[PDB]
Formats: C-alpha cells, structure tokens, sequence
C-alpha cells in the first residue's frame, strides 16, 4: 500500500478521556484508523514499547524525513518551569516547546489542550495552559477541536480534510473548524420548543422534567455552548440532554469557572 | 545476568504518567520505586465551591475509569446532605457502573495487558488452520482457518508497509527469551485483540444508554439520576443488547484467551505477590449500608483469609513523608491536605506525586485481587463457583492467586462475575418499574455545615471521596483513589507499597527490554490521573 501518514499522539495533564474518545471512533472504527488511514507512531496508551524503546519510537517519528501530524491531548503546567509534569524527566513545556514547531500541523484534542481545561480552573496550582497559550512564541497554531472530550467525528472529520486538502478547514475565533462548532447546542436541542414557551424543569424529580421540558432553570449552558451534541450525539444514541441532564458548557474556554455553579442560570 | 539500576519513563499501557525505577542484582530485582509524575490539584480547585458541582470536575480525574468518580462524588454529597436515593437511581447508577467494568477490564486485557505476553510479529508464521483447531477447542465459539487467515493477511500487508505503528520498537521485536506462546496463540490473541477493539464501542455505548455519553456521562445528579428516558422499553431493550453482546464476548473471548495465557506462562505465580487487602464493596441495595453490596467490604492482612476485618473508614491516613507534600504528616482524609513542594527525584527521599495511603498502617492491594479473594472468603457463592473452575482449569492450588499471573486471573473472574450480576441487576429494575415505581430522583436540602463520604469499588479497587460542607460550599474535599493505595509511595514507616513490595524478587532477562517489570506493574492495571489527581 501508499505510505500512510504518521501521528505522533501526545499526553500532557490530561485524564485520558480524549484518548478514550478516540477509541469510540464509528465508521470508520479505530481498527481502520491505525491500519489503513493513518499511522499512530507514538501513543503511551497503546503503544507497545515503554522506557527508553518509547524514547526511541518518539524520536524516530519527529524526525522522520516524511513529516509528521501531532495531537495533542492535556494541557501543559508552566509553573515552576514545567515541573509539575514530566515524561521520561522532560517537562511536558519542554516535550511540547520541541515537538509541536517540527509537526507538518498540529491538532490540540480536548479542551484541555485547547484552552487549559480542569486543571486551569481557579486558582491554577500547576499553571496549565491550553497549547497555543503555551506555545504562542513558537508559533504554533493547532487547530482546537473542544469538549471534555469532544466528539470523535469531529477529530477524525478534521484529519480526513486534512489528509484531503492539505489545509485546516475555516476556524471560528477560538481556532474551532466551523463545520462542527458553528452553531450553538441550543439552537440545535428539541426542547427549544419549550424555551420558548417558557416551559421550564424547577427540579430534576419534577414533572415537568418527567415530560422533557426546557432544563435552562436548571443550569443548562446549551445556549452559550457550541457543539455538535445533539445533531451527531455520542457513542450513536444520546447525548446529555436526551439523558435528562443540563449541558455544562464544556467545549468553551474556561468553562469550569464560567459555567459555575453548574446548576444555576 | 544483569546488575544495576533500569528505569522505565514513561511506562506506557497504563493511563497516566509513571516512572518505575528498580535496582537489579544478579538478574532480579532487589527494590523499587513507583514514581507518579504528573499532578493536577483538583483538590486544591475544588475548594469554595459548591458541592452539586465536586462531581463534573471529580469525574475528570480520569477517563478510563470514567463515570467512577462522578458516581463517588455524588454518593458523598448524597450521603452529605442524608438524601435516601429512589430505588430506581440505585438501579441505573448500578447498571452503569457494572457497564463500566465490563468495558474497563476488556480493554485492559487486550489493548494495555497483553502486549506484555504476545508477541503479534509471531502472528505471521502461524499456520491458521492449527491456530482455528486451538480457538475453537478454548470456547463454544468456533473460529475457522479463514477467519484468522484474514487476521494475518491483514497484519502480513500492515508489517510489510515497514510503518509498525504502535509495535514499533515492541520488547518482543525479534524474539524476546520471556515470550512463550508459539505463534498459533500469538495470532488467537492477536484476532482477538482486534475483535476487542470494536467490541468496546459496544461496551462503552451501553453506558451511554442510560448515561448520555462514554466518556464522561451526564446523569447523575444528587438525590438520584436525570434520565426519564432510562424508564422506557426501549432504552432498557437496547441496553440489554449491549450488555448480551458484551457478556458472550466476556465469556466466550475474554476468559478463554486469559485462560490459554495463563497456562502458557505458570511460572508467572511466583512472582508480584502482596500480603495486604483492602475493598469496600459495590452494588448496593442501600445506600448507606456497604453491607448490601453485591460484594461486601472487608481487609485482610498478611494474607490471613480466616480471619477477615471489618472495613474501619477512620483508619485510614494519608503519608505525605516520601512525596511531593508539605512536611511529613499523615491525615485523615476528613482533615486532608494537600500542599505540592516538589524537591526531585529523591530529593529529601521524595518521589512521587501520589500520597501514600495505609490502613492501620499498612500498605494495602486492592482492586480485583482484592475484592474477588475477599468476596470468596466470605462464602460469595458466585465468586467461588468462577475462581475454582479457574484454578481447576489451570491445575493450580489457591496459593497461585497471590501472584502477578493471579491478579490478572483475577479481573477476568470478577469481568465474569460482574457481568452475570448486571442481568440480575436488569431484571430488578424492570420489575420495579412494572410495580408501578417510576421515580428517579428524591428531594433534598443542602445543609450549612455537613462533613460526608461516598464509597465506590470501581475496576481498580476501593475509592472514596470525602467531603467537609462549611456556609454550603466546600471546605474540604478529598480523594482517596485505588490506584493511589496500589501505586503510592513508601510512608512515614518506610514501607513499600504493594506495587513496589510485588516487584522484588521480579527476574529481568533483557535489562534493555524488562517486559517482567512491566508484566507485574501492568498486572494492577495503573490509573496515575486517579492516584495524584
Ligand atoms: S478535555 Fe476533559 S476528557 Fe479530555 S483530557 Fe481534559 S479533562 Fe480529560
Ligand atoms: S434544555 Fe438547554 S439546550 Fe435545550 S432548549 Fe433548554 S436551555 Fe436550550
Ligand atoms: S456538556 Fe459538553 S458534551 Fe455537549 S451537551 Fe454540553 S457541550
Ligand atoms: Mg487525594
């Protein structure tokens, strides 16, 4: 077959949901992924090699004279000069500040990666930063593809235009492909009929909740959010206002102080 | 034979960031380190803020063992605040977790475990029609030459394209003197392996059923769950058919594999064994009683199974002397602290991020080995019917269980134990809602001043996240996760945790190559976003 292109697949301070994420992956499976559309050369959660051998595999692709694409999931903790993460004794600041402007493109997963996620919530300890905040002096410009975790489709949709075109798809002004987060999650939610209306859930227990309605009183962000969510939903058959629950905001910058209280509008 | 210090940075096929670091004398291992090198400080973020919110930050800690903490944080503010759940939010959060389970060891075994035992390179010089004879003759599912042919053709056009992806640089390239299995097996688990990967689409989507979404669900809510959807023939039917699918490849893949693994690597019983155990049960009928838990609670010591303990929440302290923490004292989790100093590696005898949690104490496992060895010693007619038709199968006595080859049998008992029990569970649920019961969630008031806890046993043991409410906010907020009693340093006393105890003794062939470092530590099924968070 033709050369496949190389992934170099990075893990800053994250918690392993994007990765798993990936690992959703429908039509095509991640099986097709890794065997026919791309080739994931470095991947601590998969990949067979450990220690030094992993160094090793991480060097080969870098430098490889074939180019590389990375993804990039967590953010990176600048405080204290990187060291509140390490791999291999690096700083993953040191590990990203190397990598990232050799890469062909850069794709940050996740909102971590993108915009500094869970552990930059107030008040910050490690100062984790999203990747282009991180690395803006470098200038590395990584296509950020948003939420905790975000939709697969939506990577593997962003890739596939890549390989494609050789070229990002139009970004919005948070470096988001327009495809998947142009518009907001409200205005694509079928309890919009009910917003407008008025018809809100005073409770989760309530009746009103029992029959669907609006859970906007309840704390729902869908109207400040863009995503896909309702139009594509997760794991092909729900999504979390189908499962009776607000939307926490989670593919906007900041969300975990932005959104809070949770339960409040 | 080898002498001399090896590290392993990163270790790889686990979640999260370790550095193991072992000294080796004669070609075993005589002492270690687990090093944990990534914090985050969702303690230090959680204080301030409202309680309803612990749970959407908490959940991520982690998402392999997804849901887990969502769930560990709502029992705390549930049982904060003394809201009695509804019968039927018991019975979703259960069914999701029991999901979860299913999808999490499945996973472990193939796409983190088994690398460490099958060589895929190996694959290719198997004759498929032998290979189809072993598979079929391991499992009521019967496997033709055709169908593993397509296995090797595939892998034969992947090798051949030069581009070995995630086998690059694999400690089996080449031949490795501790890789057993002959190459029909290798190309069995390699089949598998692969089946696996889009079978956990399906694992994982039955989460999303009740629960919105896998990764990270979205229907928890204090008081109980948020899924009216979850009450309807057809959620429940679709449910189902997940769990079925899931299930027959549990017991007809999963356990088979393990099981011809196993036997091709029984010198794997003499090394990674722990003396200590600690579990706190799960699938509870109520809410406030570990005791009506499907599994119950319960501690062990120095391996003494007659004599089991009852589990004492207040003996349980967290050591900071040996990690990256203020000072050197040990709390409580209800007077938690958590104050970063990082000194490096060693430095002032520090290396870690995680805390190091002891049980009077002691250092303790848990995690599969842990509630499958306890559960059997408390007459857990289940437990004890798998655990003895697979020591019967392997021809080996009890002991063989306290092992790195026992833990790992282990998870693929309490995978098939777990996933029988989710049908029970099932058929419980539907029969309450043909009761008439219909109710998800209960009332509740949030209180000024509370302190609470939630106890979670999830795939790699005992959880529990503890909460102190002050003026309605949270003034303390501790989590204390397996992998952190599994994987955490030495303590105050200078003892080894069951991770670093486990490894010595550990022979290394190849100090270039450690697959039996890795084969032990991989054994635990590590979580270093869950152990430091
Ligand atoms: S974006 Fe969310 S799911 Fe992804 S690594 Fe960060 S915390 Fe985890
Ligand atoms: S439930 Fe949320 S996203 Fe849906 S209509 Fe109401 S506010 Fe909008
Ligand atoms: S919480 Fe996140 S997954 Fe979608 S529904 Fe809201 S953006
Ligand atoms: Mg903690």
């Amino acid at each position: 077959g033709p050369r496949r292109p190389s992934v170099v697949y990075l893990h800053n301070a994250e918690c392993t949901g994007c990765s798993e994420s990936v690992l959703r992956a429908f039509e095509p499976y991640i099986d097709t992924l890794i065997l026919d559309t791309l080739s994931l050369d470095y991947h601590e959660t998969i990949m067979a090699a450990a220690g030094d051998a992993a160094e090793a595999a991480l060097e080969q692709a870098v430098n490889s004279p074939h180019g590389f694409i990375a993804v990039v999931e967590g953010g990176i903790p600048t405080a204290a000069n990187g060291i509140y993460g390490k791999v291999a004794n690096h700083t993953m600041l040191d590990i990203c500040s190397r990598i990232l402007p050799k890469a062909q493109a850069v794709i940050a997963y996740g909102t971590c990666a993108t915009f500094g996620g869970v552990q930059a919530a107030k008040p910050n300890p490690t100062g984790a930063k999203g990747v282009n905040d991180a690395l803006k002096h470098l200038g590395v410009k990584a296509i950020n593809i948003a939420g905790c975790p975000p939709n697969p489709y939506n990577l593997v949709g962003t890739i596939v235009y890549y390989l494609k075109n050789k070229a990002a798809p139009e970004l919005d002004s948070l470096n988001r492909p327009t495809m998947f987060f142009g518009q907001t999650v409200h205005e694509q939610c079928p309890r919009l009929p009910h917003f407008d209306a008025g018809e809100f859930a005073p409770s989760f227990e309530s009746e009103e909740a029992r029959k669907g309605w609006c859970l906007y009183e309840l704390g729902c962000k869908g109207p400040v959010t863009m995503n896909n969510c309702p139009k594509i939903k997760f794991n092909q058959t729900n999504w979390p206002v189908d499962a009776g629950h607000p939307c926490i905001g989670c593919s906007e910058p900041d969300f975990w102080d932005a959104m809070t209280p949770f339960y409040q509008n | 034979s080898y002498s001399g210090p090896i590290v392993v940075d990163p270790v790889t096929r686990i979640e999260g960031h370790l550095r193991i670091e072992v000294e080796v004398e004669n070609g075993k291992v005589k002492n270690a380190y687990s090093s944990s090198t990534l914090f985050r400080g969702l303690e230090i973020i959680l204080k301030g803020r409202d309680p309803r919110d612990a749970q959407h930050f908490t959940q991520r800690t982690c998402g392999v063992c997804t849901y887990t903490h969502a769930l560990a944080s709502t029992r705390c503010v549930d049982n904060a605040v003394g809201v009695h759940i509804p019968k039927n939010a018991t019975y979703i959060r259960n069914l999701v977790l029991g999901a979860q389970y299913l999808h999490d060891h499945i996973v472990h075994f193939y796409h983190l475990h088994a690398l460490d035992f099958v060589d895929v390179t190996a694959a290719l010089k198997a004759d498929p029609a032998k290979a189809a004879k072993v598979a079929s003759s391991i499992s009521p599912r019967k496997t033709t030459a055709a169908d593993l042919k397509a296995v090797q053709d595939k892998l034969k056009t992947f090798v051949e394209s030069g581009q070995l992806g995630p086998f690059t640089n694999a400690y089996f390239l080449g031949g490795h003197p501790a890789y057993y299995l002959d190459p029909e097996t290798n190309l069995i688990a390699t089949a598998h392996y692969l089946e696996a990967l889009r079978l956990q689409v399906k694992a994982a989507r039955a989460m999303a059923v009740f629960g919105a979404k896998n990764p990270h669900t979205q229907f928890t809510v204090v008081g109980g769950v948020t899924c009216y959807d979850a009450l309807t023939p057809q959620r429940i039917a679709e449910f189902e058919a997940l769990w079925k699918e899931t299930k027959a490849f549990v017991d007809e893949v999963y356990i088979p594999d393990l099981l011809v693994v196993a036997a091709a690597y029984k010198d794997w019983t003499q090394y990674g064994g722990t003396d200590n155990f600690i579990t706190f049960g799960e699938f509870p009928k109520d809410e406030y009683d570990l005791n009506s838990r499907f599994f119950k609670p319960g501690v062990v010591f120095k391996r003494d199974f007659k004599n089991i303990k009852p589990f004492d929440k207040m003996q349980i302290e967290e050591h900071v002397r040996h990690s990256w923490y203020e000072g050197a004292e040990a709390r409580h989790p209800w007077k938690g602290q958590t104050q970063p100093k990082y000194t490096d590696l060693h430095g002032d005898d520090r290396y870690s991020w995680m805390k190091a949690p002891r049980y009077m104490g002691e250092p303790m496992e848990t995690g599969p080995l842990a509630q499958v060895l306890i559960a059997y010693s408390q007459g857990h007619p289940k437990v004890k019917a798998v655990t003895d038709a697979v020591l019967a199968k392997l021809g080996v006595g009890p002991e063989a269980l306290f092992s790195t080859l026992g833990r790992t049998a282990a998870r693929g008992i309490e995978t098939a134990v777990i996933a029988e029990y989710v049908g029970v569970m099932l058929q419980e649920y539907k029969d309450n809602i043909a009761k008439g019961d219909n109710v998800i969630c209960a009332p509740w008031e949030m209180p000024k001043q509370a302190e609470g806890v939630g106890f979670v046993n999830a795939p790699r043991g005992g959880l529990s996240h503890w909460i102190r409410i002050e003026d309605g906010k949270i003034g303390n907020f501790q989590l204390v996760v397996p992998s952190t009693w599994t994987l955490g340093p030495r303590c105050d006393k200078n003892k080894l945790s069951p991770v670093e105890a486990s490894l010595i003794g550990t022979p290394v062939a190849d100090a270039k190559r450690p697959v039996e470092i890795l084969r032990t530590v991989h054994s635990f099924d590590p979580c270093i976003a869950c152990g430091v968070h």
